[PDB]
């Protein structure tokens, strides 16, 4: 339901 | 919220919303209070009976928000946790009494329109604000239903601080001096209330003497959400100034 | 902390939000 993130925010 | 409004713009640009990393979802609310402190409600992180203990890493915050599913580039900044402090008196067990806890970011969020911090009060705003009767506004991103749903952006509400006695006569737990309720009676004709979802959001009110925003509650809990006869509780942040004063400059 | 409390989109800018009022009005105190 959330739009995906940026990646660099889950590394 | 339950029968709130969608805010305004840059209404609540201390709101920050604890977004979980795996699977990813909102958490809770919280509030920035400098450039690396964020607060919240102590249960947003530990709270046992629904086996949540978070760490660090599990968590985001975001801030700067207004959509609640969006991904706001070019507005909300998302940061990493270094540091939770959760009040060591913080009571679960029983009625949730000290629910307050601080996030140290790991690097400092950089201010802009859309992000600002609250003040916390000192002990004479609290004095003057914290009466029955006056009003202050909840903010969030929690569900506008009891039972359902969810909102497309930032919710608001202004209620009512309750005289004492009727806190306490609307529940069976027992109420500590480091809580204060807010909302409508039934007899008087408007309604609101926080809801799952806006756990760990701020209570802000606007000084008549300075016309700054302080945060003077965090949503903590109620029985059910908007219900009749029942009020939310917040925590009462200047009673745990000290401890948050003690955090900040040990760890800060 | 100096600046805490100010939105930049409202207080800055000496523009008021369309229900802060209904706080005001609630704080009988220092009237
Ligand atoms: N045990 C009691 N007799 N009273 C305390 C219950 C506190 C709990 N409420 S609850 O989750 O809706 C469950 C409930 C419902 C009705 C009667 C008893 C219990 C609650 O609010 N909790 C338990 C842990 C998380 C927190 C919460 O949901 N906070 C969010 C919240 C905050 C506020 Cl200010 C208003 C409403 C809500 C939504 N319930
Ligand atoms: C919360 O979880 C952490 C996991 O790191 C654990 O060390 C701690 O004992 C837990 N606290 C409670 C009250 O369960
Ligand atoms: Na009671
Ligand atoms: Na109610």
């Amino acid at each position: 339901d959330f739009e995906e993130i940026p990646e660099e925010y889950l590394q | 919220i339950v029968e709130g409004s969608d805010a305004e713009i840059g209404m609540s640009p201390w709101q920050v919303m604890l977004f979980r990393k795996s699977p990813q979802e909102l958490l809770c609310g919280a509030s920035l209070i400098s450039d690396r402190w964020v607060l919240t409600a102590a249960h947003c992180l530990l709270y046992p009976p629904w086996d949540k203990n978070f760490t660090e890493n599990d968590l985001l915050v975001r801030i700067g928000k207004h959509s609640r599913t969006r991904y706001e580039r070019n507005i909300e900044k998302i940061s990493m946790l270094e540091k939770i402090y959760i009040h060591p008196r913080y009571n679960w067990r029983e009625n949730l009494d000290r629910d307050i806890a601080l996030m140290k970011l790991k690097k400092p969020v950089a201010f802009s329109d859309y992000i600002h911090p609250v003040c916390l009060p000192d002990r004479e705003t609290a004095a003057s604000l914290l009466q029955a009767g006056y009003k202050g506004r909840v903010t969030g991103w929690g569900n506008l239903k009891e039972t359902w749903g969810q909102p497309s952006v930032l919710q608001v509400v202004n209620l009512p601080i309750v005289e004492r006695p009727v806190c306490k006569d609307s529940t069976r737990i027992r109420i500590t001096d480091n809580m204060f309720c807010a909302g409508y009676k039934p007899d008087e004709g408007k309604r609101g209330d926080a809801c799952e979802g806006d756990s760990g959001g701020p209570f802000v009110m606007k000084s008549p003497f300075n016309n700054r925003w302080y945060q003077m509650g965090i949503v903590s809990w109620g029985e059910g959400c908007d219900r009749d006869g029942k009020y939310g509780f917040y925590t009462h942040v200047f009673r745990l100034k000290k401890w948050i004063q003690k955090v900040i400059d040990q760890f800060g | 902390e100096a600046d805490c409390g100010l939105r930049p989109l409202f207080e800055k800018k000496s523009l008021e939000d369309k229900t802060e009022r209904e706080l005001l009005e609630s704080y009988i105190d220092g009237r």
